[PDB]
């Protein structure tokens, strides 16, 4: 059959400078609104009425301090349509009221939902094996639980991250504050597999380019290399002794070296989302029992662990008047907790 | 277009200045060229300076780095440091200006209209990088220049006007230096001093008497120097240990800068002599040690006995011991006590900081010079908002000392990258595998297994 | 190459810059008298530098209802006299 | 102590000699291709 | 052949199944007394005044610590930059409430790391390869002397320095934040786009090259036995994986050149990891993040704040709150 | 809110009468207080002593009051411990010691009107900031 809806398969499928697809329909609204609703927010839009902030170059932020900020705590998780019960289709109120963040967030995550069909549409087109898209799976689960899932735990859009360089700073410490989210073993192994990724690809790239063979004459190596040569291009054996030598292990295997490159910062990237699952609870890891049991009967003891909860404490009570408006928190001067002299 | 494309030199562009390795008339050019661009910086950057300097700010609220380089050499100023003439300053910015269209002149004229390689035209000028004899010969002209290089600061520092010295009785002033340190034990023990605190290697000297008296010896070492290495010619020993090649030189030289980088960067972090503070702001050290002074003072002033006010911890509120039983100034500027300057030295006794002075001898003007560099400390943001960084904006203030020290450690670093980058491509080049493993030849493939 | 023009072809073509040296320039000054006359501030509700707050007043107008957000905001707008 | 002292100076200038003695012998020469680096 | 030129052969020699070499002369000896020394530390040193007010912080797993809050506690604020070795101390005693630890570890694992890196380009001579991995772990190498050596000689003192341990490690960096800014810094922020960026080029490159493997075994196999150790062709097809993620984008953001592929694999995050070690050392002079602290006001002079100012709140009670004990007067100027 | 007449109206002397400023007077002492002053008063209050802040009710209880323009005048000219009791040009920057703080050399007598002036009217825009320290960042 050769119906409309064939024909439409055809010229999605076109092989032109950008590569369209079913997926593009859901790819490109979405992937532009939430981009433009982002820079029209950054230039334009105020977060007086929700924060106490301004937060657009057109008040006189700068890159830094620009953000498309969260509803007021009092809007809950509402969805803030533009035609909704809360804006009543006034436009104005509507960015007054927040709305651009649910516009964006929600527009995003169908965005990035649309990017992986299309690496799955491409795949299939072209005839390669999908991992890329199952590797972008680690970037939507990040998404997914840290601007979705735990701002839905707890009481409001407001505590989601801000769309922001500076807001998404004060979310780092925030998180260190209220969370102690430094102790998590769930963020200790995201650290390992971001860190052991840049390592990997680092280590990887330096390799290569140090074990090439000489397939030209020129001082410049780029050119002596041809896409559809069959040799590799690198010496493995070379690469293997090397690090043999002086690490103690290497890879042989470059099926291997090349899936544990995809497993390191995947693996990792899910872990954190599983910590900020936990987050959305309160669940969090903020204390060691033993260690407080003891700290509470024996003066003299000290650790890092109780030396950061002193620091913690610090956050909590000096940023949270100021980051959470809606509270009214009076704390007089003499309830803040100082140090001497300080 | 000889060695201008990739295919004929074998360079991509983005390496294009390699083309110039075996081109001796164009490499000339190129780094008579550069050398005006110095020159031109020089210049024109104290030209900006003096148009922008108002005489009666202190110069390190001001962004100065080089009128103070000036001013240290003894122009301009007078006791205290306070601003007399800024005609020097003028002087020197101009003739920099000048000279570099000299200099930009010929760099222009042997880069692209003289001859390509001087070989052709002079056996002077004319170089081989293997030629072992030249190259120390090159080598030791400049030897020679810069110990007459040296020779100008001491000329200056006891025939020309004198030096700026912060230790001067009085509260610092141009003096001529008459009696420069000669005794080699003085001069080269300084070189024999630990780097660690207390010590400070060679940033811890701290009179003009040991600086003039360093240059001689060098002036003299760098003369001797290079007329040996214009009469000699390298001896087996050093054949057999060095690379022979421009980038090998290139590389040696790129790793002599880092390590000069880096000891800059401790100089003017730690110095308050060669560095004075009434020019480039208090050291970091130095502001911490004045915040002590000045609260001591204040507290004193209410009726404190400071030396037996016990502070939270236990030990004394303003003063203490240090691990070898000096008095000094407590809180956390424990850590500083190593400091000296001249506001503070009169309240030393041989025990460290002596009660009695602290009672009755504290004069004013170490009230207004503490309070000054207490509210100088070289602290601030990178958009030059003074203090800590919880500050609120208003003082416009980022001090000199950390302007300097954090400019020469990056350049430093990567000069250190350099070296290595340079000095493993070197070895590589010369051995013949810089541009990869022979497929017909590779190494590993003729070594036993590891197991 | 998939068919389109190159992207060289086009922007050293004098009928391109023709074209967009107008077009450009117009859209840059579109968006300065955006500004200029005062409209992105009341097509997005961004306060004026006087508009923050009233003249004595301390407190921000944040919004504390959900439902009644709009008429608390409208409410707060009236209070800048 | 001041045994101690003695000890680790003999055991560092010990070390560091081997090092600097160790790139003083020939060590341009020590690899696979040229093997005549002077 | 003198015992001197056989020591030479065995020291250089490219059989031993780890390479000594002539760095490796000065790393071996170096590393092992780095490590027994933290080993024992972390087990079983007793508290240390790490501030030099006579308040130990106990690090040691027997004396109250787990994994992750144990640490080797960095030497006393009492010594600051000043040289610590074990004969300068009266009793081990003493050494060990002063931190003394602290110090043998961090200068012998500095030269030893340094000779590692030595040792890199060593091997690399010897095996007839190009020189330059040494240069790529220069960016891990450069950032442990940021936060081991130049931060404490910019603040004076090692009681600065970063501690030995996890729970320890955050510590450093809270106060880091109160004290210099260091998220608004921008070499922090290269350093955050080093790594992510390193993270995802990473995950990128390798799911492309998996995704394009040669069919070379069957289902009931793992592929990786399709690739055997020395074969001369390639595994994968890289004219496939660069057609699927040309079309993911454009077909000109997609790489086609494998040697360059790999080079912009080594050069985005070793550049990254420079320039954040560069902000550690330069805020190490006390250089710190950008301060816009009360930056935007209204027609009045009212503050507006922004989120630069709620940074800042949270910046205050770190402050306020670090070392507790240790200030008498009111300005923290190092 | 904006900068109205009202805002710049502050007491000129102790008897009672006020003076209007100009906003260009009033940019002026801002300006001038950076320039001289906020190395050490930055916010209004006084790093090398904690304790005496430039807070208007601080200023009103001095000896003699310094709370108008007049008192702040004569301050800037010779400076005086709280309780009036001592002369402090020697440890403070004063036209009457303008040797040894320099930057009070290029001073006039406008000069200290306006900063003066900027002394008076920050409280009234900042409230408790001024002179408030960290708490109030
Ligand atoms: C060929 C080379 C082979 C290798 C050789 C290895 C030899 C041993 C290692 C050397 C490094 C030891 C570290 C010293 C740390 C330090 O505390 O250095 C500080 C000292 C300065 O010492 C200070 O010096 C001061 C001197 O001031 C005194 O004198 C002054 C006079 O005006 C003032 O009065 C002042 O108030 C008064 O205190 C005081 O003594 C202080 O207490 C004291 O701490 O700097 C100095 O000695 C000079 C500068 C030292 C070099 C800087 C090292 C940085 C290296 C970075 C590498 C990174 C690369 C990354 C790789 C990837
Ligand atoms: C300090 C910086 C510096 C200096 C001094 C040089 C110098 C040189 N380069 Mg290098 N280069 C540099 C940086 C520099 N380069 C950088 C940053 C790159 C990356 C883009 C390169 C990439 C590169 C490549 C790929 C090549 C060179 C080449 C050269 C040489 C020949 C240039 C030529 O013939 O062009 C002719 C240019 C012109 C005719 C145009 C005008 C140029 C003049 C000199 C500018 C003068 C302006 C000045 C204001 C005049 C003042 C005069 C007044 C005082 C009277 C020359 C020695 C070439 C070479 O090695 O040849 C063997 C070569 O192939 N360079
Ligand atoms: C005196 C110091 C010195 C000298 C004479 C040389 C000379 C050379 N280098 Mg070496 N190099 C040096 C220091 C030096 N280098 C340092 C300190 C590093 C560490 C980063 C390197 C790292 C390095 C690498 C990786 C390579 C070289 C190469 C070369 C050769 C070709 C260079 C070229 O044409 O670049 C052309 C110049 C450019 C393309 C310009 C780069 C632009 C820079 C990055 C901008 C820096 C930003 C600026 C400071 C601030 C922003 C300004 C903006 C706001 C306007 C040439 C022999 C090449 C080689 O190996 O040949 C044998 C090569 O691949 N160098
Ligand atoms: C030794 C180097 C050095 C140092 C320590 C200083 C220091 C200073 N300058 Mg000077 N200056 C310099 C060189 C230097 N300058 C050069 C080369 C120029 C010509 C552009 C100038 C022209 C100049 C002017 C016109 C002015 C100053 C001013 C100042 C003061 C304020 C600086 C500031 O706010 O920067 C802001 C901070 C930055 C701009 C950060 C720059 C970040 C760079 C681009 C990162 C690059 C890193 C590295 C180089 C690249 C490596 C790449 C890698 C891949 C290899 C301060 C004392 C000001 C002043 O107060 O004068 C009275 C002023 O108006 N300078
Ligand atoms: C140090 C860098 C340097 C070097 C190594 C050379 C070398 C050379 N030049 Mg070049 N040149 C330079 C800088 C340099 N020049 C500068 C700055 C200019 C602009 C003024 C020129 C303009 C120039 C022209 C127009 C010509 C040359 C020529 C030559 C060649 C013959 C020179 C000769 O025999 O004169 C004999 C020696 C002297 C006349 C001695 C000169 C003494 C000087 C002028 C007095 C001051 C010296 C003292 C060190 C000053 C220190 C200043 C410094 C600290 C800034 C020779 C290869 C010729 C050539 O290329 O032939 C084809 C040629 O025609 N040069
Ligand atoms: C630009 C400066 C410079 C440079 C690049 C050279 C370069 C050279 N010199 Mg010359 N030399 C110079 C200045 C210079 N010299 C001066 C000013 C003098 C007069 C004092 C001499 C007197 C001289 C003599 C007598 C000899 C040389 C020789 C040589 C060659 C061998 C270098 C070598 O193996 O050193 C390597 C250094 C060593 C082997 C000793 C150092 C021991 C170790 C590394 C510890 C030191 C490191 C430590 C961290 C340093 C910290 C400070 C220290 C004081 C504690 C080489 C071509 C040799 C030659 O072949 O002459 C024809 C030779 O016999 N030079
Ligand atoms: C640091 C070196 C200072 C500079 C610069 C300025 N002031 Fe100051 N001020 C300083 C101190 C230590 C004190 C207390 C003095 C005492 O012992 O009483 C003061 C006091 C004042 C006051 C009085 C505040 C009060 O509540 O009575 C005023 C009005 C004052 N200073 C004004 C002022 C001006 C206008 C300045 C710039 C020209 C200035 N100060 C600079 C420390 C320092
Ligand atoms: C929201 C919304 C929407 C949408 C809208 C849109 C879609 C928009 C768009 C917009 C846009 C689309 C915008 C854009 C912008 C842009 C910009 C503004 C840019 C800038 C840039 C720059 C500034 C640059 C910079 C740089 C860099 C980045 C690097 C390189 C260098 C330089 C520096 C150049 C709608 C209507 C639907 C509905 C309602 C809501
Ligand atoms: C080779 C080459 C190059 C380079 C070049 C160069 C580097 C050059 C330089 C040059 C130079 C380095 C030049 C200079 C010049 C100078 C001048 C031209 C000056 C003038 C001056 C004047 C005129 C002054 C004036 C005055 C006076 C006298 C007084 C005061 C005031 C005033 C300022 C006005 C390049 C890269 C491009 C590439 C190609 C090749
Ligand atoms: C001026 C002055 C002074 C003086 C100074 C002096 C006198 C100096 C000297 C200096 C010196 C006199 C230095 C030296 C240096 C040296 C070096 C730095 C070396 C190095 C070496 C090397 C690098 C080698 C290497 C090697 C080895 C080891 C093995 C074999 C191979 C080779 C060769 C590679 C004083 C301080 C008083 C004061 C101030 C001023
Ligand atoms: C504080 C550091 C003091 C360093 C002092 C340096 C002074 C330099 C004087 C020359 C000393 C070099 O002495 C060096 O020693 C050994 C013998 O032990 C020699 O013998 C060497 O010969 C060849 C050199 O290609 C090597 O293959 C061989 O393995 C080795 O035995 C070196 O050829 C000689 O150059
Ligand atoms: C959504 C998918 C619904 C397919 S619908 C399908 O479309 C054909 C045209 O391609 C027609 O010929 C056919 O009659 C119709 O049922
Ligand atoms: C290299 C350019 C030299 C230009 C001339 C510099 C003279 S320098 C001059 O020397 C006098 C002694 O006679 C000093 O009294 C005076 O202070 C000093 O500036
Ligand atoms: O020691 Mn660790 O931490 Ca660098 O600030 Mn000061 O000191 Mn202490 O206080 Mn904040
Ligand atoms: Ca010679
Ligand atoms: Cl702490
Ligand atoms: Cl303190």
């Amino acid at each position: 059959e050769r119906g409309w809806f064939d024909i439409l398969d055809d010229w999605l499928k076109r092989d032109r400078f950008v590569f369209v697809g079913w997926s593009g329909i859901l790819l490109f609204p979405c992937a532009y609104l939430a981009l433009g609703g982002w820079l029209t927010g950054t230039t334009f839009v105020t977060s007086w009425y929700t924060h106490g902030l301004a937060s657009s170059y057109l008040e006189g932020c700068n890159f830094l301090t620009v953000a498309v900020s969260t509803p007021a705590n009092s809007m809950g998780h509402s969805l803030l349509l533009l035609w909704g019960p809360e804006a009543q289709g006034d436009f104005t109120r509507w960015c007054q009221l927040g709305g651009l963040w649910t516009f964006i967030a929600l527009h995003g995550a169908f965005g990035l939902i649309g990017f992986m069909l299309r690496q799955f549409e491409i795949a299939r087109l072209v005839g390669v094996r999908p991992y890329n898209a199952i590797a972008f799976s680690a970037p939507i689960a990040v998404f997914v639980s840290v601007f979705l899932i735990y701002p839905l735990g707890q009481s409001s859009w407001f505590f989601a991250p801000s769309f922001g360089v500076a807001a998404i700073f004060r979310f780092l410490l925030f998180f260190q504050g209220f969370h102690n989210w430094t102790l998590n073993p769930f963020h200790m192994m995201g650290v390992a597999g971001v860190l052991g990724g840049a390592l990997l690809c680092a280590i990887h790239g330096a390799t290569v380019e140090n074990t090439l063979f000489q397939d030209g004459e020129g001082a410049s190596t780029f050119r002596a290399f041809n896409p559809t040569q069959a040799e590799e291009t690198y010496s493995m054996v070379t690469a293997n002794r090397f690090w043999s030598q002086i690490f103690g292990i290497a890879f042989s295997n470059k099926r291997w070296l090349h899936f544990f490159m995809l497993f390191v910062p995947v693996t990792g990237l899910w872990m954190s989302a599983i910590g900020v699952v936990g987050l959305a609870l309160n669940l969090r890891s903020y204390d060691f029992i033993s260690q407080e049991i003891r700290a509470a009967e024996d003066p003299e003891f000290e650790t890092f662990y109780t030396k950061n909860l002193l620091l913690n404490e610090g956050i909590r009570a000096w940023m949270a008047p100021q980051d959470q408006p809606h509270e009214n928190f009076v704390f007089p001067e003499e309830v803040l907790p100082r140090g001497n002299a300080l | 277009a000889t060695n201008r494309d990739q295919e004929s030199s074998g360079f991509a562009w983005w390496a294009g200045n390699a083309r110039l390795i075996n081109l001796s008339g164009k490499l000339l050019g190129a780094h008579v060229a550069h050398a005006g661009l110095i020159v031109f910086w020089a210049g024109a950057m104290t030209l900006f300076e003096l148009a922008h300097f108002i005489p009666e700010k202190p110069m390190y609220e001001q962004g100065l780095i080089l009128i103070p380089h000036i001013a240290t050499l003894g122009w301009g100023v007078g006791p205290g440091g306070e601003v007399v003439d800024t005609f020097p300053f003028f002087v020197v910015g101009v003739v920099h200006l000048i000279s570099s269209a000299v200099l930009g002149f010929g760099g222009v004229y042997h880069a692209i209209r003289g001859p390509e390689t001087l070989e052709e035209y002079s056996s002077f000028f004319g170089y081989d990088w293997k030629d072992k004899n030249k190259m120390t010969t090159i080598l030791g002209f400049h030897l020679i220049v810069l110990g007459i290089g040296a020779l100008l600061l001491v000329a200056k520092a006891m025939f020309f006007g004198g030096l700026y010295d912060t230790w001067a009785p009085g509260g610092g002033d141009v003096r001529v230096i008459t009696n420069p340190t000669l005794d080699p034990r003085v001069i080269f023990g300084y070189l024999l001093k630990s780097p660690f605190g207390g010590e400070g290697w060679i940033v811890s000297v701290n009179n003009l008497e040991d600086v003039v008296g360093g240059h001689i010896w060098i002036g003299l070492i760098c003369i001797a120097g290079g007329i040996w290495h214009i009469l000699t010619t390298p001896f087996g020993w050093a054949r057999r240990a060095f690379i022979w090649s421009g980038e090998a030189y290139l590389s040696y030289s790129l790793g002599a800068l880092s390590m000069m980088g880096f000891i800059a960067t401790c100089f003017v972090w730690f110095n308050n002599t060669v560095y004075p503070s009434e020019f480039y702001g208090p050291t970091g050290p130095e502001a911490s040690q004045a915040q002590a002074m000045t609260f001591l003072i204040r507290d004193q002033k209410l009726g404190a006995n400071v030396g037996s006010a016990q502070g939270p911890t236990g030990l004394g509120k303003y003063l203490m011991r240090s691990p070898t039983g000096e008095i000094i100034f407590g809180g956390e500027t424990m850590r500083f006590w190593d400091f000296r300057g001249p506001w503070l030295e009169p309240l030393r006794g041989p025990n460290g900081l002596d009660l009695n002075k602290i009672k009755n001898d504290i004069q004013p003007w170490q009230e207004r010079r503490a309070a000054e560099y207490m509210t100088h400390a070289p602290l601030g943001s990178l958009n030059s908002v003074g203090g800590v960084a919880t500050e609120i904006n208003s003082v416009n203030f980022v001090s000199p000392r950390s302007w300097l020290a954090t400019s020469h450690f990056v350049l430093a670093f990567f000069f250190l990258v350099g070296h290595l980058w340079h000095a493993g491509r070197a070895r590589a080049a010369a051995a013949g595998f810089e541009k990869g493993i022979d497929r017909e030849s590779e190494p590993v493939l003729s070594m036993p297994s590891l197991d | 190459t998939t068919g389109e023009r190159p992207f060289s072809d086009i922007i050293t073509s004098v009928r391109y810059w023709v074209i967009h040296s107008i077009t450009i320039p117009a859209l840059f000054i579109a968006g300065w008298l955006f500004v200029s006359t005062g409209l992105a501030y009341d097509v997005f509700g961004t306060p004026r530098p006087d508009s923050y707050y009233a003249q004595e007043q301390r407190s921000i107008p944040l919004v504390t209802d959900r439902f009644e957000a709009k008429q608390q905001v409208e409410t707060f707008l009236e209070q800048l006299k | 102590m001041e045994t101690l002292k003695i000890t680790v100076y003999i055991v560092v200038t010990f070390f560091v000699l081997l090092f600097v003695f160790g790139f003083l012998s020939g060590d341009p020469a020590r690899n696979p291709k040229r093997k005549d680096l002077e | 052949a003198n015992l001197w030129e056989r020591f030479c052969n065995w020291v250089t020699s490219t059989d031993n199944r780890l390479y000594v070499g002539w760095f490796g002369v000065i790393m071996i000896p170096t590393l092992l007394a780095a490590t027994i020394c933290f080993v024992i530390a972390f087990i079983a040193a007793p508290p240390v005044d790490i501030d030099g007010i006579r308040e130990p912080v106990s690090g040691s797993l027997l004396y109250g610590n787990n994994i992750i809050t144990g640490a080797v506690v960095p030497s006393s604020n009492a010594i600051g930059l000043h040289f610590y070795p074990i004969w300068e101390a009266a009793s081990l005693d003493e050494w060990l409430y002063n931190g003394g630890p602290y110090q043998l570890i961090i200068f012998h694992f500095l030269l030893g790391a340094s000779c590692y890196m030595g040792r890199q380009w060593e091997l690399s001579y010897r095996l007839g390869m190009r020189p330059w991995i040494c240069v790529a772990y220069s960016a891990p190498l450069a950032s442990a002397f940021a936060v081991f050596l130049i931060y404490p000689i910019g603040q004076g003192s090692f009681s600065d320095g970063m501690p030995l341990g996890i729970s320890g490690t955050f510590n450093f960096m809270i106060v880091f934040q109160a004290e210099h800014n260091i998220l608004m810094h921008p070499f922090h922020q290269l350093g955050v786009a080093g790594v992510f960026g390193g993270a995802l080029f990473c995950a990128m490159h390798g799911s492309l090259v998996t995704s394009s493997l040669i069919r070379e075994t069957t289902e009931t196999e793992s592929a990786n036995y399709g690739y055997k150790f020395g074969q001369e062709e390639e595994t994968y097809n890289i004219v496939a994986a660069h057609g699927y993620f040309g079309r993911l984008i454009f077909q000109y953001a997609s790489f086609n050149n494998s040697r360059s592929l790999h080079f912009f694999l080594a050069a985005w995050p070793v550049v990254g990891v420079w320039f954040a070690a560069l902000g550690i050392s330069t805020m190490a002079f006390n250089l710190n993040g950008f301060n816009f602290n009360h930056s935007v006001i209204d027609a009045k002079g009212n503050v507006i704040n922004t989120w630069a100012d709620i940074i800042n709140r949270a910046n205050l009670g770190m402050e306020v709150m670090h070392e507790r004990n240790a200030h008498n007067f009111p300005l923290d100027l190092a | 809110a904006e900068l109205t007449p009202e805002v710049l109206t502050v007491p000129l002397n102790s008897e009672g009468k006020t003076i209007t400023l100009t906003e260009k007077q009033y940019l002026e002492g801002k300006r001038l207080f950076q320039y001289a002053c906020a190395s050490c008063h930055v916010g209004g209050i006084t790093k090398t002593n904690p304790s005496l802040d430039l807070r208007t009710e601080t200023l009103a209880l001095a000896t003699p009051p310094r709370d108008n323009i007049e008192g702040l005048v004569d301050y800037m000219k010779n400076p005086t411990t709280y309780d009036g009791e001592q002369e402090i040009a020697e440890v403070h920057p004063s036209l009457r010691s303008a040797d040894i703080f320099p930057k009070m050399r290029n001073l006039t007598e406008k000069d200290l009107v306006a900063i003066a002036g900027h002394i008076l009217v920050e409280p009234k825009i900042l409230g408790d900031k001024w002179g408030g320290g960290k708490v109030y960042y």
